């Protein structure tokens, strides 16, 4: 209900420390382009249904919007402008050529088909191909999307276009232009993350204890990392609890025995529970699970020096605050999980180029970009007392207005 | 009964292998039961190379080309011979057309005069045919292919045909003879065999207990290509996925073959010969017999930390195409020139070999088998689990089981296969949306949510992690009797492993079990690469919702799903059909997930039956050859319970999805209850059905939910035998019942009410496990309770008369209530029938453990019984030997009947010989397929003293009798039983389900003198509420198919039948008499009259009555008399005689076995449901006795201990002097002193003799069960080897096993003892030169061994004692070890503790000086006995042995030990200190 007006609320905070005057702030508060589509689609039964979709592009300044299709029921326009506000965020952040953009339908594809999702997916791409294209905005999955969708819009636009437009759409397979390291993106940006705050703390990652919160695909590829690296995983956890052991997890034996949901934990066997998994004693912990999780309760509990928010807001502000009280290094999501935007954007890198990298020149470029904006926000927080939070807003707003007062909008 | 082989590894062919692998028949003939006469061959067989030269010789017309040219037949044809020349012309024209040559064909001569009469009648026209390959086939294997087709096309020509003609053998290097004979009479009946010309390199011979007494000729093994020992309990499953799966084979060696050998199984074939036509089939597929072996009996994987990557991919990989054949199975496979031997997944057969200096290598289930030079014996091994013996005639050496594995596995990239191929569902965070409906309520109504079963299954899942409890088991009635409408779960029963396979304890054997379930479209399985494994897999078949719709919004092109709604309206065929026109037209257009849902149901459309759902579609898929593209969803809100997951896994459901409980829950958690979250509770409640189900599996032994779901291990009770066909096909009906419109009719009904309700916004208490006014109705209500309770303590008999009419009549509980006398005859007056001083004799009081109940009720029930002149039952938790003596004033508290149960607790030689009856406890009614587990805070002092444990310390009592694997295992523990009291009537108790017949039968083979019938409506102290309700089977069907199966087969008159659950009057008592039970058993009546209220709550200790509790404060308020048992048995006695007067009845041996006398009720054909069931098969009188007239002559005359040493004992027991004798023993003398120790356990007791005084020397093999129930004062030596089930509930003594003196090569590398050894032990020591097998030690009890090595699984129960093991330890050691200390000798610690299991024991080291002399001494001792180098050399480098020792000691007893020891220090005496160590570590 107030996620439209805590980003507006942040984007005026991160413009008042930068300096920057009131109209910066009256342009960035709510996107230049909103469209609003009916799209008819015809049902198994023969029925039709009309459907809602949204399209937000918060700014174009520095380059074509890029953003995300989700396809839930409780999609609304307030949720898709601050959603393309914080995708422009995550750009500013990475220092991409992008913009913020954000696409919803208002669906329910539990119930929907196979066919009924591709008909919804081409009917979307329709309604909002006048505003969109590889030069305007590059849409991407969200939530109930995935690489079937992205092909189909992809089929759509080029029947469209009368011609291939690969880059018009990232998340697609590998056969129609997609590009590797999708799925350990977000893995392997926190991992980036993880080894950049340790060096500036002076941890060493050899030896170090790491706990996890999660073992989804996030999660396992998180822990094989630092089991690479040489640091040791003392803690995970999955749907049905977590396991301990101060000396190691076999994170090799684990993901063997790991499913497609990722479940790990025995039957017969007693497991710990994530409110005193997170109390472990550990260096590292890595929240990649369910949301609000840390609180004033547990934050004098949590024994980490280093928190990297994998998830999405696993962190309050009373936690936040504590943490910084007790000189814990907290490391924000919208930094730690722009793996996968990264991602994204060299996919379209390779459509435009139409040469299409591999898996190690995906990680170098990859390491490299996620270690430029952990050290400029580090640096940033530094020479201004203030939290990584803050100092990652800061940095993500500064480009947009720039672009803009260059360009002459204000 | 038993298998073997005698061959050479260099492939040198003679006759001397064929005569000696006759030699280990003959020898084995022993394991198998008697039948109805001695002289019929109960079955055997004998497998061996081609003989060419005695071909040659013996056809000198025939032009026999080369050895591997040509091929040799073998038919068994029938008497009459138009059609016999009619297949041979048939068999010649196939030839033809295909292209290969005939030879011609041989007639084989037979000795019928050699055999049987029924062998005689029943004996075919043996023939064989000669094939020459043709030129174009330049390989054998194209030709042995061939040859195959040739087979499979006959086989189907002559099953169109109707004619009865079998093929034995038909190959280019293997030749059977077999059938109805026994090993002496194979040879006369085959005088091919006499002569010389006879050579083979190989010899392997199968010999079969035939639990019926109609075997066939075609049934015997040998089969085509292997031999089978054991049992499979999921054939149903594997006949339906093989048939699935060879519709879509597709083979470029067969080519078009596949459609001539589409059949592949035979439908009415036998597990054996089922298993052997699959390994037939995938051998000549492409497949290497090894490959093929390991791929359907795979090792276990999941849970398996000691195999490798390489091993864990391959049957990762594997399990994704063909699911495991389990079950108990020794299986020894050839092709000619190479030959295997493998075991099942958990090792429950015996297999033990021998390699000779001379290349020769003997192999069979027994050791003694055949007479050897230790000089010439190189190796004496075993066949350990997952380890396969396999040997290459060509390459003349034996191939190592880990090259032939990391071979096989490295052969493809299995690994890489597997991470590059499976596909991840990893859901989204965001998308949480706890779902509620809002007609919440509706719905449970709907589906028959009650707020008992809530607040009674669901909570406490929660809460406990576990299924709940109970007690009191059903007494309500069936589905079908019951006038309210009840789901189509209730009408199937889960089935249970009694005999001829046992039950698995999956917390303990974990490693064992896997609930991994894969989810989409399988790959090519004959020749499968990457896409095979390009598919889903879960650890756990229950679903969450996020799951559930991950799973439906994957979208990926090559997993598609498609939801069906299985509503209805009014057709429910017409239903089914659409569900089946949805399916066929998805799966063409490409989809692999069905997801069948109840959801979007009103009042108009109400839900199909998940489980009905489910199984049509599984058969319909199964039948048109789909079922392997796809897989099954389920969203129901019918499905709460661990019966209804199993139900649904069972019939074919692949995941679950309970919405409606994940709601529920919600709910309570949303109004304050349950403070536990969303989210924990789901992945709690998810665990907890999994571990149901797998335990539910365990009980019929199925370690593996990829087995179960394809097996149908469920009985319907009332559902028509139409609509089993046509949608439960193999399921077991016997009474027919309902039919679909009965089942739409009963769910519109509930629906409608359901959705209508428009009164009250409350759920309905529930009358399942409860009694609620208005409810369901309940046999022990509290009128009939206080009725009772008031007749037994007036001594009145109107009151009793008027707590029979209600129990009887009123209500229709039981199918007996179904029945109605004649009512036109002759009556009698009451004098003129039998007292009912006689009657009583035929009562019993039940099985009740003395921890289950207070110590003044098993005294009064037992002093009732005795009084009465009956028989009392000592459950499974020992006796008092104080009770064996009379008290002054007269009454006796002993148990006439002694219970033997998988725990042995209070098992001893005292305690067998102070009895009249010995019953071997299979299975009971409420927990037929479980087992028990008490712990240290109801293991009270004088329940741990009685039981021969400490007090304060968890018992586990074993599902399984680990002794038990099999009908011959049975028949063995009978004979020691024998042995022990030959004074005594040996007993097993069954419970009844379908096949219980057969069982019976078998058992009456095996020489049990008599046989329990339980029904599933028997009480308990503790068990699962699920367990109590949907396990087992009324006692009426079992005890009707077990009389007319004995009558059938010859074997009623040599047996007693007994039955018990649920008997309340005597028109009960009557009824049981006339479907043919001699004996009746009483366990709950009794109790109610000695105060129970049926509170249920036995497994509390919190009886108010001091009946079902050990607290001295609540047994203060016991009032029970046995006066009130005495005045219950004498009234119902007296109801049976003025039964029997109006029947005109004079005796019960008159009145039993006739069934004429009844009649259907008009009520039952009033009743809308029960009017449709056929009692025709409970009501059939087939010719013969009637009652039990001959004792059953066990083989206690010609043993070795009569023959030899109790005539050469008996004076030296008497004068209490010294013995010292010595014997030569073979495999034949099984037990060899157990009759010794109950001599002198009778003459002296527990005290025994002193130490050392009857010395017994034996010089050779031992037979099973040496030296069982041996006591104080006997010492045992044997110079050899044994058998399994060494020292045997040995209860003191000692027995030392050393190595022959001809044997140089290493003791502690060499297997000197069978896989059980100890087994219930109780007191004494023991001395093993040599490695043990699997289960050594299982539930010692203070037993103090010293043993050069261990199998797997040891020490698995033990309580007390102590084991050394010098030398290696199996995988799962000290796996449920509550008690007693282990100290193992390793370099290799690290690996000692990952083979350990780490559940509850602590690892230490040798510091105590006390403990490190008592080693030393028990070390010394063994040197002494056994000349042992290793333990010279441990004692020599003492200093350094103390140090590599590891020591592992659980910790509650290593507390308890501890907390007593302080207090005796402190100065408590022991009574008083044992009591405040107990208090303050279980307060
Ligand atoms: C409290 C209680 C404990 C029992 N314990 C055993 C037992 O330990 N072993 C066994 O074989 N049967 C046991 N039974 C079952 C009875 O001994 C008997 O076999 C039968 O199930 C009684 O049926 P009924 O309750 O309908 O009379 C027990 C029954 C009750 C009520
Ligand atoms: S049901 Fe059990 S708890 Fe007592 S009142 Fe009866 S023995």
């Amino acid at each position: 209900l107030d996620v439209l007006k805590s980003t507006q609320t942040v984007i005026h905070k991160a413009l008042e420390k930068l300096g920057y005057p009131e109209e910066v702030y009256e342009l960035l508060k709510e996107p230049m382009r909103l469209l609003t589509v009916k799209i008819p689609v015809r049902m198994d039964d023969g029925s039709v249904k009309i459907f809602t979709g949204y399209r937000a592009q918060h700014n174009d300044s520095v380059g074509p919007t890029k953003g995300g299709i989700r396809f839930h029921p409780n999609v609304t326009e307030k949720e898709v402008k601050a959603l393309s506000i914080w995708m422009s965020l995550k750009c500013g952040i990475i220092d991409l050529p992008y913009g913020g953009g954000k696409g919803g339908i208002v669906c329910d594809p539990r119930d929907m088909s196979f066919r009924e999702l591709e008909r919804l997916s081409r009917g979307y791409v329709r309604a909002i191909s006048q505003i969109v294209g590889p030069t305007k905005d590059v849409p991407a999955p969200d939530v109930f999307t995935n690489s079937q969708i992205m092909a189909w819009m992809m089929d759509e636009y080029s029947r469209i276009d009368e011609f291939n437009s690969p880059g018009f759409i990232t998340g697609k397979p590998l056969v129609l232009g997609g590009s590797h390291g999708r799925e350990s993106a977000t893995a392997k940006g926190v991992t980036i993350c993880i080894k950049e705050a340790a060096k500036k703390r002076g941890i060493d990652i050899k030896g170090a204890r790491v706990v996890v919160q999660g073992f989804g695909n996030a999660g396992s590829y998180l822990a094989k990392f630092m089991h690479d690296a040489g640091a040791k995983v003392v803690g995970i956890s999955d749907a049905y609890g977590g396991l301990y052991d101060p000396e190691g997890l076999d994170i090799d034996y684990l993901l063997d025995r790991r499913d497609s949901f990722g479940t790990v934990t025995k039957l017969f066997n007693d497991t710990i529970t994530n409110q005193e998994l997170l109390e472990l004693d550990c260096d590292i912990l890595v929240p990649a699970a369910i949301e609000n999780q840390i609180t004033e309760e547990n934050a004098h509990n949590i024994r980490a020096k280093i928190v990297v928010e994998a998830a999405n807001g696993p962190t309050t502000l009373e936690g936040t605050k504590i943490l910084s009280d007790r000189d814990i290094l907290l490391v924000p999501d919208v930094l730690a999980s722009a793996g996968g935007v990264t991602v994204s954007y060299f996919e379209w890198v390779q459509n435009n180029q139409g040469f299409y990298w591999s898996e190690e020149e995906v990680e170098e470029k990859l390491e490299k970009m996620m270690v430029k904006s952990f050290n400029n926000i580090y640096e940033m927080a530094n020479n201004r007392r203030i939290d990584m939070r803050l100092a990652a807003y800061m940095v993500g707003v500064r480009k947009m207005a720039e672009a803009s007062r260059f360009r002459g909008w204000i | 009964c038993g298998i073997g082989l005698y061959a050479h590894l260099k492939g040198k062919q003679t006759h001397d292998i064929v005569k000696q692998g006759l030699k280990m028949l003959c020898q084995l003939d022993h394991r198998g039961g008697q039948g109805s006469d001695p002289d019929t061959g109960d079955g055997a067989g004998l497998l061996v190379q081609i003989p060419d030269a005695f071909f040659r010789k013996e056809c000198k017309n025939i032009n026999l080309p080369e050895k591997e040219r040509y091929g040799v037949g073998m038919v068994f044809f029938s008497q009459k011979e138009d059609e016999r020349k009619k297949i041979e012309k048939q068999i010649n024209a196939l030839i033809e057309q295909e292209g290969q040559v005939v030879l011609g064909w041989r007639t084989v001569p037979v000795n019928v005069g050699k055999i049987g009469t029924v062998a005689q009648k029943s004996c075919p026209f043996v023939r064989q045919v000669f094939i020459g390959a043709s030129s174009d086939l330049k390989d054998n294997l194209s030709f042995e292919r061939k040859l195959y087709v040739i087979r499979k096309q006959a086989e189907n020509w002559g099953v169109t045909e109707g004619l009865d003609f079998y093929f034995a053998s038909l190959s280019s290097q293997t030749i059977v003879y077999k059938g109805l004979l026994t090993p002496e009479q194979v040879d006369a009946f085959y005088s091919d065999l006499q002569d010389e010309a006879f050579v083979s390199a190989f010899a392997l011979v199968h010999s079969r207990f035939s639990t019926n007494t109609f075997p066939t000729w075609e049934r015997a093994h040998p089969n085509r290509y292997l031999v089978h020992n054991g049992e499979i309990n999921t054939l149903r499953g594997n006949i339906n996925w093989m048939r699935a799966r060879e519709q879509q084979f597709v083979s470029e060696s067969f080519g078009e073959d596949l459609n001539k050998i589409l059949p592949i199984l035979n439908a009415d074939g036998s597990d054996s010969s089922i298993l052997d036509n699959a390994f037939e089939f995938f051998v000549m597929a492409g497949r290497k017999p090894a490959h093929t072996a390991m791929m359907l009996i795979p090792e276990p994987w999941t849970e398996n930390t000691h195999m490798s990557k390489e091993k864990r991919a391959f049957y990762e990989y594997h399990s994704s195409l063909m699911e495991p054949w389990d079950g108990p199975t020794a299986i020894s496979f050839t092709d000619g020139k190479q030959i295997g031997a493998i075991l099942d997944r958990n090792g429950l057969r015996p297999a033990r070999y021998y390699v000779t200096k001379d290349d020769y290598i003997i192999f069979s289930s027994e050791v003694g088998v055949i007479e050897v030079e230790q000089e010439n014996v190189l190796y004496k091994n075993r066949l350990e689990p997952g380890k396969m013996l396999l040997i290459d005639l060509e390459e003349g050496r034996i191939i190592s089981d880990e090259e032939v594995k990391t071979q096989i596995a490295t052969e493809y990239p299995y690994q890489k296969w597997l991470e590059e191929e499976l596909v991840q569902v990893n859901p989204d965070p965001e998308s949480r949306e706890e779902e509620q409906f809002s007609d919440l309520l509706t719905r449970q109504k709907a589906f028959g949510y009650t707020y008992e079963d809530i607040q009674k299954y669901l909570i406490p899942v929660i809460k406990e992690g576990k299924d709940p409890l109970g007690s009191m088991g059903n007494d309500a009635p069936l589905a079908v009797l019951s006038d309210r409408a009840q789901s189509l779960f209730n009408y199937f029963k889960q089935l249970f492993a009694q005999v001829t396979n046992p039950p698995i304890d999956a917390i303990r054997e974990q490693l064992v079990t896997s609930t991994m379930t894969w989810l989409g479209a399988e790959g090519d399985l004959l020749h499968p690469s990457e896409r095979n494994v390009r598919r889903i897999k879960l650890y756990t078949p229950v679903l969450s919702n996020e799951q559930f719709y991950a799973l439906k919004t994957i979208v990926h092109p090559d997993l598609k799903s498609q939801k069906i709604d299985v509503l209805f309206s009014e057709d429910l065929e017409r239903g089914l059909k659409d569900m089946f026109t949805q399916a066929e037209k998805a799966i063409s257009q490409g989809v692999s997930l069905l997801i069948l849902s109840d959801k979007k149901m009103n009042e108009r459309l109400t839900p199909i039956p998940p489980l009905l759902a489910v199984s049509a579609l599984h058969q319909h898929l199964i039948r048109k050859g789909l079922r392997t593209k796809v897989s099954i969803i389920v969203e129901s809100g019918e499905a709460r319970e661990v019966h209804h997951f199993a139900a649904l896994i069972g019939y074919g459901a692949d995941a679950i999805n309970p919405y409606l409980a994940y709601a529920t829950y919600k709910q309570e958690i949303d109004e304050g209850r349950l403070d536990i979250s969303y989210e924990e509770a789901v992945s709690k409640y998810g665990k907890s059905i999994t571990e149901g189900v797998v335990k539910v599996m365990s009980k019929m032994g199925i370690s593996t939910v990829q087995s179960y779901r394809g097996a149908q291990i469920f009985e319907a009770v009332g559902i028509s035998r139409d609509v089993i066909d046509r949608y439960f096909s193999g399921t077991a009906s016997q009474l027919g019942g309902i039919d679909l419109q009965t089942i739409a009719e009963e769910a519109q009904r509930r629906h409608r009410e359901a959705y209508q309700d428009d009164y009250s916004k409350t759920l309905e208490p529930g009358s399942d496990f409860q009694w609620r006014n208005g409810g369901e109705h309940h046999a022990f209500n509290p009128k009939t309770i206080h009725t009772l309770q008031w007749a037994c303590r007036r001594n009145d008999y109107n009151l009793f008369k008027q707590y029979t009419k209600a129990a009887d009549e009123e209500r229709i509980g039981f199918l007996r209530n179904l029945f109605a006398f004649d009512g036109n005859r002759k009556p009698l007056k009451l004098e003129e029938v039998e007292s009912a001083e006689s009657i009583v004799k035929r009562f019993k009081t039940g099985a009740m453990s003395f921890g289950s109940l207070s110590k003044e009720a098993h005294e009064a029930l037992a002093i009732a019984m005795n009084r009465l002149g009956g028989k009392s039952n000592s459950g499974e938790g020992g006796e008092d030997p104080k009770r064996f003596v009379p008290d002054e004033n007269g009454d006796d508290r002993r148990s006439a009947i002694k219970q033997i149960a998988s725990g042995r607790f209070g098992v001893k030689s005292h305690y067998l010989v102070n009895a009249d009856e010995l019953q071997i406890k299979m299975a009971q009614g409420a927990k037929p397929g479980e087992g028990g587990q008490l712990p240290g805070n109801k293991v009270y002092p004088w329940v741990a003293d009685v039981r021969g444990s400490t007090p304060g310390v968890g018992l586990i009592s074993p599902p399984p009798h680990h002794d038990i694997y099999s009908i011959e295992d049975l028949a063995q523990l009978i004979h020691d039983l024998k042995n022990a009291n030959r004074d005594a009537r040996i007993s097993v108790k069954l419970v009844s389900k379908a096949g219980v017949g057969t069982i019976a039968a078998g058992v009456a083979k095996a020489t049990a003198d008599v046989i329990v019938i339980s029904g599933y409506d028997g009480g308990t102290g503790a068990s699962p509420k699920t367990s109590i309700k949907h396990t087992g089977l009324p006692w009426e069907l079992g005890l009707a198919e077990a009389h007319q199966t004995l009558m059938l087969n010859g074997l009623r008159d040599r047996v007693v039948l007994e039955t018990d659950g649920k008997l309340m009057t005597g028109r009960d008592v009557v009824m049981a008499a006339l479907l043919g039970a001699e004996e009746f058993g009483f366990a709950t009546a009794p109790l109610v009259v000695l105060g129970c209220v049926m509170m249920r709550a036995c497994h509390l200790d919190t009886c108010p009555v001091g009946v079902a509790t050990q607290n001295p404060e609540l047994r203060k308020k016991f009032m029970g008399d046995p006066d009130h048992i005495v005045n219950y048995m004498l009234f119902i006695a007296e109801e049976v005689r003025e039964y029997m007067a109006a029947l005109g009845f004079k005796t019960f041996d008159e009145m039993i076995g006739r069934t004429d006398v009844l009649h259907v009720s008009e009520r039952a054909k009033e009743h809308w449901k029960a009017s449709q069931l056929d009692l025709s098969t409970l009501l059939y009188q087939p010719e013969g006795v009637r009652t039990f007239q001959s004792p059953q002559n066990h083989k206690i005359d010609q043993s070795l201990d009569i023959t030899t040493i109790l005539p050469a004992v008996q004076e030296a027991i008497e004068s209490g002097k010294e013995a010292d004798i010595s014997i030569e023993i073979n495999n034949t003398n099984r037990v060899a002193g157990t009759i010794t120790g109950s001599e002198i356990s009778k003459r002296y007791g527990e005290e025994g003799l002193p130490e050392d005084t009857i010395k017994l020397h034996f010089t050779g093999s031992a037979g099973q069960s040496f030296g069982a129930f041996v006591p104080k004062g006997m010492t045992l030596y044997l110079d050899g080897d044994s058998n399994d089930y060494v020292g045997k509930g040995l209860s003191g003594g000692k027995i030392i096993v050393k190595s022959s003196e001809g044997f140089n090569s290493a003791s502690d590398d060499n297997v000197i003892i069978g896989n059980v050894a100890f087994y219930g032990a109780t007191s004494g020591e023991a001395y093993i030169n040599g490695r043990a097998g699997e289960r050594f030690a299982v539930r010692n009890s203070g037993v103090n061994v010293v043993v050069e090595g261990i199998g797997d699984h040891g020490c698995e129960y033990m309580t007390g004692g102590s084991v050394v093991v010098l030398g290696d330890v199996g995988k799962n050691f000290a796996a449920g070890m509550s008690g007693g200390i282990a100290y193992v000798l390793t370099e290799d610690v690290k690996a000692f503790k990952r083979k350990c299991n780490l559940e509850m024991i602590l690892f230490e080291s040798l510091e105590d000086e006390k403990e490190i002399q008592q080693i030393k001494a028990m070390l010394e001792r063994h040197t002494a006995y056994t000349n042992s180098q290793k333990a010279e050399d441990l004692l020599d480098q003492w200093e350094d042995s103390v140090k590599k020792f590891v020591k592992v000691i659980p910790k509650n007893y290593k507390q308890m030990l501890a907390s007593i020891e302080e207090q005796k220090a402190a100065g408590l005496s022991d009574e008083e200190a044992i009591m405040f160590a107990f208090e303050a570590n279980t307060k």
